[PDB]
């Protein structure tokens, strides 16, 4: 069976880029290759159509282009509307596969995290489990790796994230990181750490709290 | 042998222009060549093969139709063309159509719709040319003599054991020269490209079935017809007939699948020959060839020997056959060399006379076995008559 | 007038890659775009057109998709005979504008550059000007980064780049580098340095020379 | 006024039933109304403006083609589809040729050809519809009197001065009453959606110039033609006959452009109006009308008036006008309010009596300039009759 | 050779008049001389060049005007001349307007215009003569006998090989002795002047396209023409008719350039050859030739020979050509010097008896390689029969 390979599964693209989405098929698939995008809770539309062809009402900013194994969509004059994921198609023989898709996102300028950590709250606290919540809220670029630790040992089982989808005024990205361990297990430690990696400080930000202490 | 049973008989009486006979071959029958010269042989035909087969065209069994949709531009006005009449692969049908006033336009007269669908095919049926070149035949031939009659239909010693040779015939060599060994060899010429009568039948492929069709027909029919050339993907003629696209008489214009067709070319097909196949090749089975054997070299393999002594008998009693023939089987228990085996077709008794002629030519028992089996046959005469083996007071 | 982008002016890749070459329309074009490749000395030959469609004798490896800005050219299973240079172009109105090309060449495994360094000739030095030459041969990567330096001091006006195309068997770049400068001012000064900065060496490639040494 | 010269005249001088006089008009010529008891109205065609014009199909004068290739199968296959096929956009004509051995393939009988191009149209021509909706009509007029005959032509003040009002005619409104101060208004109903017989006319554009056409005409004319509602991209039907694809006895299929059609649509084009246009909109001319005027309310412009003292004298002279009324400028340096000017048309001398038609109805100049000008004219008779103008002894 | 898969076929027997065969040649077709005295040689004609040819007339697809301008000069007044009527190069036509008072001047009759414009041509279409001296011929012919059936068609050599000769044939010298390298030389006289009709042909261009006409169309035709003699700066004829300077009832007269005409010569020509070109000279191709072929110093090469050994086996089998003949090749792999080969179309199988005509003459294979190829034809009889090659016992 035919792959057919984008590469890029995330663009950021600011208003007026040229945009460049490359799909490769692992054989010769000729110009049988379609191009789609497709908005969160709607049916893929189709946007170029035998390698090519500008399906009609799609507007002139999208060309498809290549033959082969190489296949371009190129998005001149970028619009906010163009944000969508974007899958490519091949034709040339069953099954018909799609390519892994490209999220294109907008671009802004970099912004850090707020990051905020919250001990479990009592309630939970009668229930065996414990969690602990780091939100790092309005961020840009949504890149951010988040490592926790207990008692200064790293903890990754347990950890759970949770990411906002771009924001459509403010364009930034919130992220929630919860860790969460048996209740026996929080009462047997004091120092808990949520530590952000980003691009805006050349060190992560550090929220950290004492469990006994006020 | 290749014979009796078979039911459709031809008996060819011949010795004269030196072999000279000329015999025609019937994949249903047979003819047995029975000449004085010679020890009698049955020829049948078989199984004709065509190999390096191309393709002709093809065509939809079974429509499917994907994406409706239409357009409409209000009173006189061009069509409005959807984007799908510029891909092909589309049905597209342009009708007059009323839009009164509320369907949104002034003078609710008559308008234009054009509706379009995209068209792909579900199965095929594909048609191929067999051409005369790379045509084959095969002709399996055997000798009576007396071999064993269970012997009388295998294809075991297709390349040995008595008389049992396999010949091929293809164009590029209309002869071939059968040696069954010991008895010579039987010259054979056949006119591969005149008989079959072909280059007027396309072979045709409904799902995993074949027929033979006369041109004429398969080149018209009314489906969609890919161009048979490119495999690569169908563009198609036709596409039409196969998709009804109707209307009523309000503001739509709708749209058929059909259901297929597959029934339809079977009960259409009618006097054409059913057809089977082994890969890039396969096996019409309808005979049809003008042979004309050569019988120059036939050496009777049962001269110069005595007559086997006394100690026939009967296994499975003679019986009658068809047009009228006797077979007889007849174990000889005498143990001597391969030998003569005595029968005659004698009228009464009153003087052991030669009666009715006896077609098996010489039946020699050949085994040192001490038990062996001859199966001989022969046509009496229309009266009551005797059938004698041995020469001996124990004959039976 | 429309543009047509194709941000990715080089591409290296391997044999059997799959490779998407992107081409982004100023506005929407529909899908009336062609994509063509091109080798030295040669017209460019066509692949896709209408966005989609494959033209006859084409690999099957190459497949166009997309339409409106976007589109796409896919090489599947990438050939060695498929490197060139490859076009978009659309056909939505006058004039019908190219994109500005992408250029495919073969990856293979890093090589340092090997430097050498040449005074002028004294046949040269008859003629009142100098040239000093570096050659810097069989790397890869191509990118690389030349800087002259002159008794300590960059000079930068003079200096002349010529590079070999990808060398056909052994899939390395060469260069030459050269500084020309007055004969008089060549006098004047001792110490002629040249620089190459390479991914394969985390300090630059030094070759230099006291003009008054044996 | 909007008269004499115009050389096509039309006088109507029945003004009996209330004011019921029915008259037509031609872009070409203009009718005087001319009833006693009522100053001489001139009513003249100028411009039908065509405005909110729509597209129907459209053809392509000059052709023009791109990439030619074919393939062929060899006798015994069909014709070997190019990819060209599926994409429309190109012309294709699958023919027999003959391809003997050395052309690479046994069987020299004949094979097939499959040639096609790349088909993009230059220039066009695009029809469009006209509708009796959003149909228009202009009507200046003007009244005899006595103006200044320097004003016979001018617009500059078609809403003020003099007693010129311009008339605007469209369907939803047959009827506009024109007020020409001073005068009353005339009242003035036209049928606008009858006249002129559109609906069977469209309006054609080759390269920047303009046609009518009658239907069954531009609906059938033999090339390639858009379906005119979309402008993305051509999808053409047709394609063929403006593309000759011709072959001579031999292993080719040559093509041809046939270097436009421009010449011939012109030299088609016969009996077919000239147009001119300003945009979206459109200005044919060739009238036709029927307006059926009321003559009910117009205020003699000259009564209750002294007659303007003895000072006439003639600027340019008289002369002679087409149908053969007579124009005649008078200066009366009289210093008198606006005032009445005697003329009569007398064949004698002494006791002058009133001899033919006097049509300006009454002349009164007006003006307090003390040298004022009035062009009235007048139809006299035959034998050589007097223009008189004056009551003292300084009449001239 | 230069013949089979052609189809459109002439066989010439023999002729008794000592090699005097007269045959006829046609740019589609070939006529193949079969002489008992002669190996069978194949005569085709290829392309008929015509060169130094001379220009006349020429004409204007696509006017242009330029400069439109006007005076009038009153009733009673001449049609005043403007100064463009005396550089000659611009269109005039004076006609009669009515000017009326304040167009200006008294007299209300009828005036005259006089309009002109320059006049510029743009592309052009120019004939040009052909005169039956500069006319040249090319015939290449060929010979059956053995060659690599795969040389069928060739040029590379046209001077060397087996024993292709490219002929050339033009006035001065209606006769040319074609040299065939050991088949002796085919004596040819041909009428150069007399067959393809011409004198009465123009040879004709329009835009990069060619064609030829029959005088008395292409002297006769309604467009402007230049002089033809001399191209410093065209000074027309005609220039009306490709303009059309017209007027309604107004004071305009208008003027019109048609939009070229090149659809028009294009569609008007019908029946007429379009003829290609490289330069100066150019080839048409449509032949007609009377050519008495002089048969008489043809020597066979393939006597005395030995009949090459058994090692005769087809390839590409068999096939059928058009008339009916039928063609072989066969490649012994036998090597020896060049060695005759033994084909006879028989009519049966034991006694070979020569059936139908053989028409290869002698096919003789020539090479040592040991193995070669021959492709000789022949026409066998209506009736079944066998193509037979060899005589040893391998034969097949």
């Amino acid at each position: 069976d035919i792959v057919m390979t984008q590469s890029q599964k995330f663009m950021s693209t600011s208003v007026g880029d040229r945009v460049s989405i490359t799909c490769k098929a692992s054989q010769n698939v000729g110009t049988a290759v379609a191009w789609y995008q497709q908005k969160p809770g709607q049916s893929p539309k189709l946007l170029i159509y035998s390698a090519s062809n500008r399906y009609t009402g799609v507007p002139d900013r999208f060309t498809g282009s290549g033959s082969g194994t190489d296949f371009t969509l190129t998005i001149s004059n970028m619009q906010s509307e163009d944000l969508a994921d974007y899958f490519c198609q091949q034709f040339s023989s069953y099954p018909y596969t799609f390519g892994g898709g490209t999220k294109l996102e907008i671009k802004r300028a970099d912004a850090a995290p707020t990051v905020s950590i919250f001990p479990p709250s009592s309630e939970q606290l009668t229930s065996g489990g414990a969690s602990v919540v780091c939100f790092l809220n309005n961020f840009y670029p949504k890149d951010i790796n988040v490592k926790w630790k207990i008692d200064g040992s790293e903890r990754q089982n347990g950890v759970l994230n949770s990411w906002t989808d771009q924001d459509s005024k403010d364009s930034t990205y919130s992220m929630s990181s919860t860790l969460t361990l048996t209740k026996d297990e929080y009462e047997r430690h004091n120092s808990y750490t949520c530590e952000a990696t980003h691009k805006t400080s050349t060190s992560p930000i550090v929220k950290s709290f004492n469990r006994n202490e006020c | 042998i290749r014979c009796i049973g078979v039911s459709n008989r031809d008996f060819v009486e011949g010795m004269s222009g030196g072999t000279w006979v000329d015999v025609v071959l019937e994949h249903g029958g047979c003819v047995t060549v029975m000449a004085q010269d010679k020890p009698t042989v049955d020829i049948e035909l078989v199984t004709t093969t065509v190999s390096n087969m191309a393709e002709v065209r093809s065509y939809c069994y079974e429509a499917s139709i994907s994406d409706m949709a239409s357009d409409s531009r209000c009173p006189t006005q061009g069509e409005a063309y959807l984007d799908k009449q510029s891909d092909t692969q589309y049905v597209c049908k342009r009708t007059l159509v009323d839009r009164g006033w509320g369907n949104g336009c002034g003078l609710f007269g008559k308008g234009s719709l054009v509706t379009c669908a995209k068209f792909a095919c579900s199965k095929k049926m594909t048609g191929k040319s067999i051409q005369p070149e790379n045509l084959e035949y095969r002709i399996m031939l055997s000798v009576h003599g007396s071999q064993h009659s269970g012997m009388i239909v295998n294809d075991t010693g297709h390349e040995t054991d008595e008389n049992r040779a396999k010949v091929e015939i293809t164009p590029n060599s209309p002869r071939a020269e059968a040696t069954l060994g010991g008895f010579g060899s039987l010259g054979l010429d056949c006119e591969p490209r005149t008989g079959l009568d072909f280059s007027d039948l396309y072979y045709l492929t409904m799902n995993n079935k074949h027929w033979l069709v006369h041109k004429e027909w398969f080149h018209d029919i009314p489906l969609p017809w890919h161009a048979g050339a490119d495999t690569g993907t169908p563009h198609w003629n036709n596409k039409e007939a196969l998709v009804e696209f109707k209307d009523a008489h309000a503001k739509r214009q709708t749209v058929v699948v059909l259901g297929s067709q597959e029934g339809a070319v079977h009960t259409a097909l009618a006097g054409a020959l059913e057809a089977e196949m082994d890969g890039a090749k396969g096996r019409l089975s309808s005979g049809h060839l003008k042979c004309r054997l050569k019988m120059d070299k036939l050496r009777l393999k049962g001269v110069s020997y005595s007559l086997c002594t006394a100690a026939f008998t009967f296994t499975k009693i003679p019986a009658e056959t068809l047009h009228g023939t006797v077979t007889v089987e007849v174990q000889y228990a005498g143990t001597d060399g391969p030998c003569k085996v005595p029968a005659q077709m004698a009228v009464d008794m009153q003087t052991l006379t030669p009666v009715g002629r006896l077609i098996t030519a010489n039946p020699v028992i050949t085994e040192s076995t001490e038990n062996s089996k001859m199966m001989l046959e022969l046509d009496p005469p229309f009266g009551d008559s005797y059938i004698v083996i041995g020469v001996g007071e124990k004959k039976i």
